[PDB]
């Protein structure tokens, strides 16, 4: 049945809490290790998981946190606080968010404490807590950094069990911390995620498409393993590999080709993935050009001629209008001749599409690459032989 | 519990290995305290030099001396700048620690002026009390100089220039000084080829205790090899690592950057120019054409991890691109193989 | 809906079964008249999936944009912090287990509002873990939305411009009011034969199709085929002016 879809969709789209952990074996040891040390013993630590986006972090910390709380002593004695730089944009918001996640809302609001740290210390004193800060980059950007400084200050000198675990994609993170906070950060505890080898990529491809132990699954997995080796799927997967080296990009590719699978199309084929790959490879700005009116096109060809004449200097509507008038001049009769307000309407539509940028009395520059232009003209459905001849005039 | 008890000894510690600095501060407070007068002392240093720890020590000793009546009594107050959201909450702290308790920053400052027209006031990291008009600094430093005010002020911060915009400085820790602190409590083991290995640093003390604490984590799951591994997991620059693990087209884009730079010789170039180079290389490597939608993705992959400094994506072909890593470093990352 | 049938199969199968999960975010691009929202609203109305639809140029601020999305689910809302809070708190036997859809029209204006708002929406699924799908559609290419720190890259779906044939088939045969649909067809085929090279907007072509229809068939009631000669100069009168 569709039972296939329900599964891969929670794996590909939503991020499956349980899956195969690829190449993180070392990093998981260091994270899970530290986590036992703060939860089971009274130790306080801080660490940063640092990788490109779309690989690693959130699943590692999620898998680590789960296994940690499967210990009965842990689940009862340990509280965890999940923060994110997108949701909490202010250290005051974060303070009240910690108060909320700790079930400490009973403070309650009657005592506004004399200092930020005193309010934070008062919360922990009311017994470990694991602080997860996602999008650590943004927490580094808050005014004077009160939440980071005081979390590390509490992580070191307060002897209150705490675990400050940041997630960031910035190799520049350490330079974003004040000298003081950088010191208090348990120095450069750093997990790096990054990438894998191509054979490992293909093995991942087949592993994510396959189904677990749940005769219907066995037949499915045999067909996946058949896909794993094909001159087509492989030459597509490599093309994605040479760009991605990322399991999230791969998940998208597997998902789009997963729509191709229906009750009338039981399992994926080489073509299902090739089509799914074609949708991702489209050049967005070329697609937009395809739908312009012939007037707008001629304007772009005028702008092209202007960047090739004046040597990449900007331009305004007037000179475009002149060069465009030189195009219709060829014939005494009026074919492409239109009124100036209309031409400017189309011109303003190019700007409305952000295919031209400012810096008429305003100077602007063309955002299209000449190879995009000449390719689009060759692919344009009705393109008249006259505008093509004009295009190559330069 | 053998080398595991060495874990327990790293995170905080006591007592100080700053012997000479301690005596100076003790005599400063003792001098001002014996005379029933006020004063202010500014303490500079690197964040890891033991400034606040030494002060706390001097205070505990002065309280002991105050119990035997060696020195006049008594009261002491401490407040941290980085522990406040809004600098003016300072006036609340000071007053709340004294009598008079709660009040607004305006009413508090007015009250402290009245009281000061003996007590030891520690202001740790007043770098955070900087404000456009700097009234609070002017007040904290003006108060101890009043006749009726008996107040001793200890101001800690990391820079020597702060009072320029009655002084002391803590130098960064040396080879021997750091080596001292580690073995200073290893007494469980009275493993010490490492303590000197880690000891070559600049200049924080926290680095030592946190590094060696990680080394023990390596051992269990201590020799010099364990500490080299510990340091290489920390101070090792991640940039060169990322360039080596970057995808194929990501490297060709860096080569494209280096090509444009070697042509112009500047530190900036536009995505359009870099794009022309990237096309050339993808042509020479047998790769497919670099669709501009793709190349924009790549250039963002490298700008998200801060390998590149890129203008906002709205500017499209007019993005100006700077390297966040020196050209020599990149060439070394691409050419090592 | 016609001539979009291919995009419907992609966007319909992506929806899958309503109790499943779908992409955390989908981004559709195309032109004004591409028919994007006509297809989106139909699919959401017909099935019928619970959803909300909001115009980003109407709501410029957070309060207005976020309060609309919260209210339309069936509520004072300042920052995206409380949306996940009060969206997650919005659950019932209606929304409990099912995919919820939020269509942000003219998302191109999100870029100018709040830095963290577009990223928060792309990942909104795992932020609230409520089985949500945020649907962005705008006339601006996705390449211009990307921020410095990055985001969760959505699925970029392309709604192509209507061809001259796609226009006639959509524009003509679906309102032949008083005559054979073949007569109205030859009418439109002439209408496009003039205005196409200038105005490709389906919206405006429908106007002119309605405007100049009476004069086109006036020789019929007055007793006088091949009426292309009749209206073409009249059509060209409106072309270079309108
Ligand atoms: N080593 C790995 N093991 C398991 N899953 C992985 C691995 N690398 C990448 N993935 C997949 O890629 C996705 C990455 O998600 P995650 O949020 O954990 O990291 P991230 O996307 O870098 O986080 P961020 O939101 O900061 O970008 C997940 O869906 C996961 O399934
Ligand atoms: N000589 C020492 N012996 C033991 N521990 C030390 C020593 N010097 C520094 N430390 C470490 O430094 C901490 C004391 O803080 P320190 O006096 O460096 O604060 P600070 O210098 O005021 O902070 P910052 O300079 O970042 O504002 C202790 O927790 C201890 O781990
Ligand atoms: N296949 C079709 N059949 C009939 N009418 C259509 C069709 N496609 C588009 N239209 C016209 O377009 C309108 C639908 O608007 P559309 O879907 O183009 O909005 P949109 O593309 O989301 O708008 P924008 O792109 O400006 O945000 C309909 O009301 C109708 O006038
Ligand atoms: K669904
Ligand atoms: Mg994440
Ligand atoms: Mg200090």
């Amino acid at each position: 049945l569709s039972q296939v879809q329900r599964i891969l969709r929670e794996r590909f789209c939503r991020q499956s809490p349980h899956s195969n952990l690829f190449g993180v074996q070392v990093q998981y040891k260091h994270l899970s290790e530290l986590l036992k040390r703060t939860a089971l013993h009274g130790e306080s630590n801080s660490v940063l998981i640092i990788g490109p986006r779309g690989s690693g972090k959130t699943m590692l910390i999620n898998h680590a946190l789960k296994e940690l709380m499967e210990i009965e002593e842990v689940s009862e004695n340990v509280l965890q606080v999940h923060l994110n730089g997108l949701l909490q944009i202010n250290d005051k918001i974060a303070l009240k968010e910690i108060t909320r996640q700790l079930n400490l809302e009973n403070v309650v609001g009657d005592k506004v404490f004399g200092s930020f740290a005193e309010n934070l210390s008062f919360l922990l004193e009311a017994c470990p807590v694991i602080f997860i800060l996602d999008e650590f980059d943004l927490f580094a950007h808050h005014k004077n950094q009160t939440l980071l400084y005081n979390l590390f200050d509490i992580s070191q000198s307060a002897q209150t069990p705490i675990a400050v675990i940041g997630l960031t994609c910035r190799l520049d993170i350490l330079e974003l911390l004040e000298k003081r906070v950088k010191s208090r950060f348990s120095h450069r505890q750093i997990h790096l995620m990054n990438s894998f080898g191509f054979p490992q990529y293909v093995k991942i491809f087949k592993e994510q498409l396959s189904l677990p132990a749940e005769v219907f699954a066995e037949k499915w997995n045999e067909n996946v393993q058949y896909l794993s080796e094909d001159r087509s799927v492989q030459e597509v997967l490599q093309k994605h590999f040479n760009i991605s080296k990322n399991l999230r990009s791969l998940h998208m590719l597997l998902m789009l080709a997963l729509n191709r699978v229906t009750a009338s199309h039981p399992f994926m084929t080489a073509v299902d993935l090739m089509e799914a790959s074609q949708l991702c490879s489209m050049d967005s700005k070329a697609n937009i050009v395809h739908g312009l009116s012939v007037l707008e096109i001629c304007l772009i060809i005028a702008m092209k001629h202007l960047n090739d004449i004046y040597e990449e200097e900007p331009f305004n509507f007037q000179m475009v209008y002149n060069e465009f008038q030189k195009f219709v001049q060829r014939k005494a009769h009026s074919v492409y001749n239109f009124e100036k307000p209309v031409v400017m309407k189309a011109f303003e539509h190019l700007q409305q599409l952000e295919l031209i940028k400012p810096m008429e009395y305003q100077l602007m520059k063309l955002l299209l690459d000449n190879t995009q232009i000449m390719n689009a003209l060759q692919k344009y459905p009705n393109c008249p032989t006259d505008v093509r001849q004009w295009a190559t005039s330069s | 519990e053998a080398r595991l008890r060495l874990h327990v000894s790293a995170v905080p510690e006591s007592l100080p290995c700053r012997e000479q600095e301690f005596q100076d501060i003790y005599n400063f407070v003792e001098s001002k305290l014996l005379d029933h007068t006020g004063g202010c002392m500014y303490i500079s240093g690197v964040p890891g030099t033991g400034k606040t720890a030494t002060v706390h020590e001097v205070i505990r000793c002065l309280q002991q001396a105050a119990q035997a009546n060696d020195v006049p009594p008594f009261q002491y107050i401490e407040v941290n700048g980085m522990k406040l959201t809004e600098p003016h909450q300072v006036y609340v702290q000071i007053l709340q620690k004294l009598t008079g308790q709660k009040a607004t920053a305006n009413h508090a400052a007015e009250l402290l002026a009245k009281q000061f027209c003996t007590t030891v006031l520690l202001v740790d990291e007043l770098d955070l009390l900087w404000t456009h008009k700097q009234d609070i600094m002017y007040n904290l430093f003006d108060w101890p100089t009043h006749k009726e005010a008996r107040l001793v002020v200890l101001a800690i911060a990391n820079t020597m220039d702060l009072p320029e915009r009655t002084r002391m400085c803590f130098q960064p820790y040396t080879y021997s000084q750091l080596q001292q602190i580690l073995r200073s409590r290893l007494k469980h083991l009275k493993i010490q080829l490492v303590a000197r290995k880690v000891a070559a640093l600049s200049g924080d003390a926290r680095r030592c205790l946190d590094i060696c604490r990680r080394a023990t984590e390596i051992c269990e799951f201590v020799t010099i090899a364990h500490s080299m591994e510990a340091v290489d997991e920390m101070f090792s620059s991640s940039y060169i690592t990322a360039i080596k693990n970057s995808s194929v087209l990501e490297q060709s884009f860096l080569r494209a950057i280096l090509a444009e730079f070697r042509r112009s010789g500047l530190e900036e170039a536009t995505f359009q120019q870099i794009y022309s180079q990237h096309v050339a290389l993808c042509r020479m490597e047998g790769l497919p054409y670099p669709t501009m939608s793709e190349t924009m993705a790549v250039c963002s992959h490298l700008g998200s991890c801060r390998l590149l400094l890129v203008e906002p994506s709205r500017n499209d072909l007019l993005l100006r691109v700077r390297l966040n890593v020196s050209q020599d470093d990149v060439l070394y990352a691409l050419k090592d193989e | 809906v016609l001539c979009r049938e291919s995009q419907v199969s992609i966007l319909q199968s992506l929806f899958g079964e309503r109790h499943h999960f779908s992409f955390p975010s989908i981004f559709i691009y195309g032109h004004t008249a591409s028919g994007k929202t006509y297809v989106t609203q139909t699919l959401l109305k017909t099935l019928e999936l619970p959803h909300v639809f909001v115009n980003c140029v109407e709501c410029f601020t957070l309060r207005l944009l976020l309060e609309q999305i919260l209210n339309k689910l069936n509520t004072c809302e300042t920052f995206n912090d409380f949306v996940r809070l009060f969206k997650q708190v919005t659950t019932a036997e209606n929304l409990k287990d099912q995919t919820v859809y939020i269509v942000l029209d003219k998302a191109e204006y999100l870029r100018d509002m709040e830095a963290n708002l577009l990223p928060g929406f792309l990942r909104l699924q795992e932020l609230a873990d409520r089985n949500v799908t945020v649907l962005f559609l705008s006339e601006i290419v996705w390449e211009k939305f990307r921020p410095n720190t990055g985001c969760f890259e959505p699925f970029v779906l392309y709604f192509p411009d209507y061809s001259i044939g796609n226009l006639q088939k959509i524009l003509s045969h679906d309102h032949p009011p008083e005559y054979s649909a073949d007569f109205y067809a030859a009418y439109i085929n002439i209408l496009l034969g003039v205005f196409y090279t200038v105005c490709r907007d389906l919206k405006e072509l429908r106007h002119l199709a309605v405007l100049n229809f009476p004069k086109y068939c006036e020789p019929v009631v007055k007793g006088e085929r091949k009426l292309w000669r009749n209206i073409e100069p009249h059509l060209k009168k409106a072309m270079q002016t309108v």
